[PDB]
């Protein structure tokens, strides 16, 4: 691919740029399962019943 | 020479885990080992986690598990994943075990490497039923009864070895205390049996699926079996994930939340899962020394293999009758355990005691029989004099 | 260190084979590889060809302790139940 | 062993929280609370649930905060050390009705309601069995079935005998929400709260075991992708022999 | 077990025609039914070696017969860590699957047997 | 070939203690190796038995002691003994550091050995402050405190890693039930590191007091040190017996015989023992910080002897300026415990920060300018070019 | 198994050192040798004269630091009573 090729060209992915792409990761990834979790179960949620109260 | 080599401490690392000469043809069932590795450590970690908010006390004991449970802060993910590991802990190591009969490891030159096996996993089931204990629930404290009361079975000094373990007149405080000074301790010793059981394996090297010398082609640990390790170990996590996460008391008994009682052993109580076949050939046999006896002898068996096993050539791979016996064992094993969590009843004694029959019977009748057949099978089935 | 008992392997450059001759090997780069394939078209109708010939081995065992007590099961089903308390009866003690 | 003793299999109800993806109905899990706090509550306990852990979950801080206050717990003595109470905490546990066993036993018959706080996890069926051993009181023994004197029959539980009479009666609860406080409709709730009350981290932790499985079946998945990779030069070796002269 | 012993139940069948035509028959399709041949082995070459006769043996094979059994191990070893078997033509026919190795095991047995029994001779006056 | 040299097992056991070559000429000071594998053996398995007996949790703790040394039958041998024994593991502990301090056993070859026995020091130092806490008298959670503490000097984080490690507002129950916990763990990796300090040492072989090479003569483990080493290791215990039989509070602080309590420090409050010198170089610092930074380096500085001592020769039986200036620092040593022991008074702090600057300037001044001029001493006294 | 690094000691049979030659050693049975004597007459005083020689690298040191040590605290004991009470309030502060 050349996605690779320009990114980084040829070279394997650096230890530094892989520990940094795994901060970014933790906080990304999880505020989409969180997301899609609290979306998925709307009304059973604690958030929902306190608003109809 | 390189450093990882001249180096005390990197060069046993390196003849072990990267220049270690391996059969280019050993399969995924080799990698049963690492992973009781990693059993290990996940059991040695989450456990001296927990025993910092653990409590030995027989007051304290359950309720402070309850505590882990409820008020530790991911306290949940180090009990289910310490309560199903060692489930799994049992699962991969019965297959290590199946590995080795099958593939004949436990002939050749590698019969004290077998004997150490045979001790760990000794040592396992002891370190578990200890472990169990410490929860003090209805099976723990009746598991505990009825498991030091084996011992009441030795002729005359029998009952003092048993009043010894407890401390006292029955299972309590004393019993409780300690059985989690010994749980703590085991699985130090155990890891002392692996290294053990690592030097024993790393004079003749691993075998392989052909049951032949490998020596013609090997392929370096490194940069081949770390990686196909890896596969094994993610698989292996993935599906302890699913049960820690999404099913974690599927594998364990509902009595065990409900505290100790002396006074009263629940109709339903039954065996940890992986302790049922054990338990169901004690139950087989209508005696109580017998019983006890022809228990330990059920597992001491596995040493009388190197012998019995008369063929001259290693494994199962080309054998025809031994493969089918084999998967009799097997099967005739989990039928074994699927009557221990039965009742007593009429259609599944004699069934007992038949499976256990069949199971002493594989290790002193059949191998030896089969083995010789083959043997012959193999002789006049090409020779022409 | 002093010398240890012989043993049947030994390591890189004195395995302790055979005098091995005449047999030559040639290999390629993974580099230089078809990024991963073989699964499907080549090498689908090739798996599966492995526990076609063993799944013998396995069956038949399988089957006939499934069979057993599951038949041993049903016996055990009606002894309990009000029709065969007769023969529960019998059989029992 | 005779159907009787082991009891009558209990059904599979679909229970709002059953599934990998669900979390608890908290309306539910509220309505519970109070199911358990005027019925379930004069013979049962629920030693390990501390009134903190409502907040957030079924009610308010200040609602819990008032619940708890209803009850008094022993308070350090005071200047000259004599005993004396204090109006409960958030920091306290749910007080039970009874100050010890011989007094539960001496108010039931002689025997001795267990604390629900692990009852769903203590028994096979769980959600299921709980709520069918509530609802599936019969009016009558079946034909046949003599009953001990202050007995109770019900199919669900082991033996068919059981201790525990029939408590729960259509509208004898006036539900907050308006719902419609069915006999039924109230051991759907009961049940639902005795659940999170044994299994408090459930909604946390279905959340994460997402988190896990995404990640770990990745990981599985490359490296399978990455082994075949480094293999590849061994995989696809060939060997040529000719036999030396 | 020894050979020895492998060899004298053996040919004792193979010799009186009851046994013969009756136990033959089973014993080829066993073989054929192991399956070794397909992965371009012998069966000889499926003896276990680590003893001090099965290594006295190979080293008493001559030249040749070793180095073409040198090939047939590895060449077993490529296919199965491939997964396939080996391509239907190039496997063992029958013919070949010689007992190359047996005569010097035998060989190797007796000469122990023999050690074996000068060490204890008792004596008689 | 020998059994005891073919077997996996044995052979290990045989080069290490049988046929192990050693330099005949060594003296007793080289016992003391032998007398610290004993210790740990002590107090491992005095603790364990302790352990059946001891209950972590704080409100039941300092009872639980008291339960083993009233109730526990030998229950106060055990408890004299592991307490004991903690002492005369240093004072050992201090002698074999010494020899080799001396006798240059940290130079040539042998660092690497020398540098995993000052990681060994740091951690038996930890795990008997870790134990010591079990206690939890007066002392006990004192030092809990004020140690745990020691890390509220880190800039930004550090409040942060004392709260962690406490697990709570201050020192209670989560503290004593962990550091319980942890007693236990650490034992078992010291054990881990001595085996490591066994094998650095293996290579090389022992050293000898005349500090030359010991390869013209040599003489096998078996029957000589063997027996050799029983001579101290009986010595060691009628010394050990004398103190755990008929005087076994001694070496003691009595504030621990009181339970330990939270609001009120004793004005009687005094570190181990062994610990005197490092408290007493930490008091000679008016800085919080520099105070525990020049405390901790006190252990890393020893780190720095294969650099700093430039001599040609190895040992100090044949320098004269290195063996007067090698006991002006045994003694300043001993003057700083002792005044660790004094109050912060006048005479004593002024006293304190002369010798704490001695301790540091023996390895960073003294050795390295004496040694050079014992090498241009050795040399013109006898070269006539 | 693998080679390991040049230690500076090998074993029985190559312990590493020069090689030897013209050195010639005797010795006597432990058996033949008179019931373990040597002690006073022979080895009485020989002893102790092995800490006459190092006596004064120990004692020395042990001088100067049990002098220096006594005398300061001395000073202590003065300073903290009333004779010193005027002392004190002036080298405290
Ligand atoms: C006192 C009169 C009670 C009231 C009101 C409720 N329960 Fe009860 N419960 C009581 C007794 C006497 C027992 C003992 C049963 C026995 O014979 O062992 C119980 C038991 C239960 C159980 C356990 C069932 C089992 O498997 O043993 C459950 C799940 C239970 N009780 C639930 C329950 C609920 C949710 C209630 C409020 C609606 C309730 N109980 C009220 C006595 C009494
Ligand atoms: C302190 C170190 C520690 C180690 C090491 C340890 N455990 Fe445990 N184990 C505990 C504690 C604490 C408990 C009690 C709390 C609990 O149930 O998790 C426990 C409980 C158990 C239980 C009860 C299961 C349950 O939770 O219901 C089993 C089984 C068990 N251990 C198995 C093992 C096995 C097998 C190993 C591996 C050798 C092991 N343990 C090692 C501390 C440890
Ligand atoms: C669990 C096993 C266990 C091990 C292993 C262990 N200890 Fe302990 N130790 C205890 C227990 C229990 C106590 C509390 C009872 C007591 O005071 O003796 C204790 C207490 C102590 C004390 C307090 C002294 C006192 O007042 O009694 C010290 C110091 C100590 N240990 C040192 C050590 C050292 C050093 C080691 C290892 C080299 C060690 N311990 C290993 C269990 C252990
Ligand atoms: C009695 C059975 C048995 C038990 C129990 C056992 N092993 Fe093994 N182990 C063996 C034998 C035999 C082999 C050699 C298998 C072969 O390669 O043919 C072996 C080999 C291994 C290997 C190399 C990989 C492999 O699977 O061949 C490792 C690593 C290993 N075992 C680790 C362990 C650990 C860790 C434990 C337990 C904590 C354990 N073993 C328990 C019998 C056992
Ligand atoms: C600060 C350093 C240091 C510490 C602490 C230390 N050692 Fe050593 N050890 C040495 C050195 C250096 C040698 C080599 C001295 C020589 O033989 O010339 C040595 C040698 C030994 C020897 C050989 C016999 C002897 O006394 O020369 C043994 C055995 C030994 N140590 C055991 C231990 C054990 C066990 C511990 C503690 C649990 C320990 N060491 C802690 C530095 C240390
Ligand atoms: C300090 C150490 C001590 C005192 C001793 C420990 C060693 C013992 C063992 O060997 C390791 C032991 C585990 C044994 O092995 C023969 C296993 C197969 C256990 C078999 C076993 O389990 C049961 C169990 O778990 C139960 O729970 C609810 C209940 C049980 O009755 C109903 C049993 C039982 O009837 C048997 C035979
Ligand atoms: C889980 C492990 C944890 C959190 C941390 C442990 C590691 C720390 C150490 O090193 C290993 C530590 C023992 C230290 O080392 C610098 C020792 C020399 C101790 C120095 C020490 O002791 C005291 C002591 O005992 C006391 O008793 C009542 C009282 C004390 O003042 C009142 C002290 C004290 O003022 C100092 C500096």
């Amino acid at each position: 691919s050349s996605l690779y090729k320009t990114f980084f060209k040829r070279n394997a992915v650096f230890v530094g740029t892989i520990f940094a792409g795994a901060f970014v990761f933790q906080t990304v990834f999880d505020t989409a399962i969180t997301s899609w979790y609290e979306n998925h179960n709307k009304g059973k949620l604690w958030k929902d019943v306190k608003a109809k109260i | 020479m390189a450093f990882r080599k001249s180096n005390v401490y990197l060069s046993l690392v390196n003849s072990y885990i990267i220049d270690s000469p391996q059969p280019s043809s050993i399969n995924y069932w080799w990698n049963m080992g690492s992973l009781l590795g990693l059993c290990l450590v996940i059991q040695i970690v989450t456990g001296i986690f927990m025993a910092m908010h653990y409590s030995s006390n027989i007051e304290l004991a359950f309720s402070s598990v309850e505590h882990i449970m409820r008020d530790v802060h991911n306290g949940y993910i180090l009990r289910y994943l310490h309560a199903n590991g060692a489930s799994f802990f049992f699962m991969v190591m019965f297959m290590h075990m199946a590995k080795g009969l099958y593939y004949g490891s436990y002939r050749s030159p590698r019969v004290t490497l077998w004997n150490v096996g045979v001790i760990i996993f000794t040592l396992t089931i002891a370190t578990a039923f200890l472990g169990y204990c410490c929860v003090y629930g209805q099976m723990s404290h009746w598991g505990a009864t009825v498991i030091t009361n084996l011992f009441s079975a030795i002729p005359f000094v029998g009952n003092d070895i048993v009043s010894w373990l407890w401390g006292g007149f029955s299972v309590s405080n004393p019993t409780i205390q300690r059985f989690f000074a010994l749980h703590y301790l085991v699985p130090f010793i155990i890891a002392a049996m692996v290294i053990m059981h690592l030097m024993a394996l790393h004079i003749h090297g691993s075998s392989n699926p052909l049951g032949i010398t490998g020596n013609l082609d090997r392929i370096p640990m490194h940069s081949y079996f770390i990686f196909k390790d890896l596969v094994t170990v993610f698989l292996f996590m993935l599906i302890l994930a699913l049960f820690v996460f999404y099913s974690p008391n599927t594998l364990g008994h509902p009595d065990n939340y409900i505290p100790g009682n002396p006074l009263v052993t629940p109709a339903s109580i039954v065996p940890e899962w992986y302790l049922l076949p054990f338990y169901a050939i004690l139950r087989s046999i209508p005696d109580k020394l017998l019983g006890v006896i022809t228990m330990f002898a059920a597992i001491l068996v596995l040493l009388v293999l190197p012998f019995t096993d008369r063929s001259v050539v290693r494994g199962n791979t080309f054998k025809v009758l031994s493969k089918f016996f084999f998967f009799i064992f097997v099967f005739n094993f989990v039928l074994l355990g699927q009557i221990g969590a039965c009742h007593v009843e009429v259609p599944y004694v004699l069934m007992g005691q038949i499976a256990t029959f069949i199971y002493f019977a594989y290790f002193l009748i059949i191998v030896p029989v089969i083995s010789t057949i083959e043997n012959v099978l193999f002789y006049i089935g090409r020779v022409n004099k | 260190g002093p010398p240890s008992g012989k043993t049947y392997m030994g390591w890189w450059g004195h395995m302790g084979g055979p005098k091995q001759k005449g047999i030559t090997s040639y290999a390629v780069s993974p580099y230089a590889q078809k990024p991963l394939q073989g699964i499907f078209h080549n090498a689908v109708f090739n798996s599966f060809r492995r526990f076609k010939s063993q799944f013998l081995y396995v069956l038949i065992p399988a089957g006939i302790y499934w069979y057993w007590w599951k038949n041993g099961n049903e016996y055990n089903e009606f002894l309990y139940s009000k029709a065969g308390r007769e023969e529960l009866e019998r059989v029992n003690v | 062993m005779t159907a009787a003793e082991h009891g009558l299999h209990a059904p599979a109800y679909a229970w709002s929280h059953n599934g990998p993806f669900e979390t608890f109905d908290h309306a539910s899990i509220r309505r519970g609370y109070q199911v358990y706090r005027e019925v379930c509550a004069a013979c049962h306990s629920l030693d390990r649930v501390a009134w903190r852990t409502l907040v957030g979950v079924s009610h308010t801080n200040e609602e819990v905060r008032n619940m708890a206050e209803e009850f008094e717990y022993d308070d350090e003595p005071d200047e000259q050390g004599n005993p004396k109470k204090r109006p409960g905490k958030l920091s306290d546990y749910i007080p039970g009705p009874y100050p010890n066993e011989q007094a539960a036993r001496a108010a039931n018959q002689g025997a001795l309601p267990p604390d629900l706080s692990l009852i769903v996890k203590a028994r096979h069926g769980g959600c299921d069995y709980i709520f069918s051993l509530l609802t599936g009181y019969p009016d009558e023994p079946p034909a046949g079935v003599a009953l001990p004197p202050g007995s109770n029959y019900n199919p669900y539980f082991p033996g068919g005998s059981i201790a525990m009479a029939r408590v729960l009666f259509d509208d004898m609860v006036e539900y907050e929400d308006g719902t419609p406080a069915t006999t039924s409709q109230m051991a759907k709730d009961v049940t639902t709260f005795l659940n999170w009350c044994a299994e408090p981290e459930h909604d946390e932790r279905k959340r994460l075991g997402l988190k896990t499985v995404i990640i770990l079946s990745s990981l599985y998945l490359l490296s399978i992708w990455v082994k075949k990779f480094k293999w590849a030069g061994i995989k696809t070796r060939k060997f040529v022999f000719n036999p030396p002269k | 077990q020894s050979f020895t012993s492998i060899a004298r139940i053996g040919d004792y069948i193979l010799k009186s025609p009851v046994l013969s035509k009756l136990c033959v028959p089973v014993a080829n399709q066993f073989i054929n039914l192991a399956g070794y041949k397909k992965l371009g082995l012998k069966f000889d070459d499926l003896i276990a070696e680590e003893n001090p006769i099965m290594q006295t043996a190979l080293r008493r094979l001559p030249e040749d017969e070793s180095y073409a059994r040198a090939y047939r191990i590895i060449r077993a070893h490529q296919t199965e860590l491939t997964h396939h078997l080996l391509p239907r033509n190039e496997w063992i026919k029958a013919q070949e699957d010689v007992p190359y190795l047996l005569p010097y095991i035998l060989e190797a047995e007796a000469a122990a047997k023999e050690k074996d029994e000068l060490d204890n001779i008792e004596v008689s006056k």
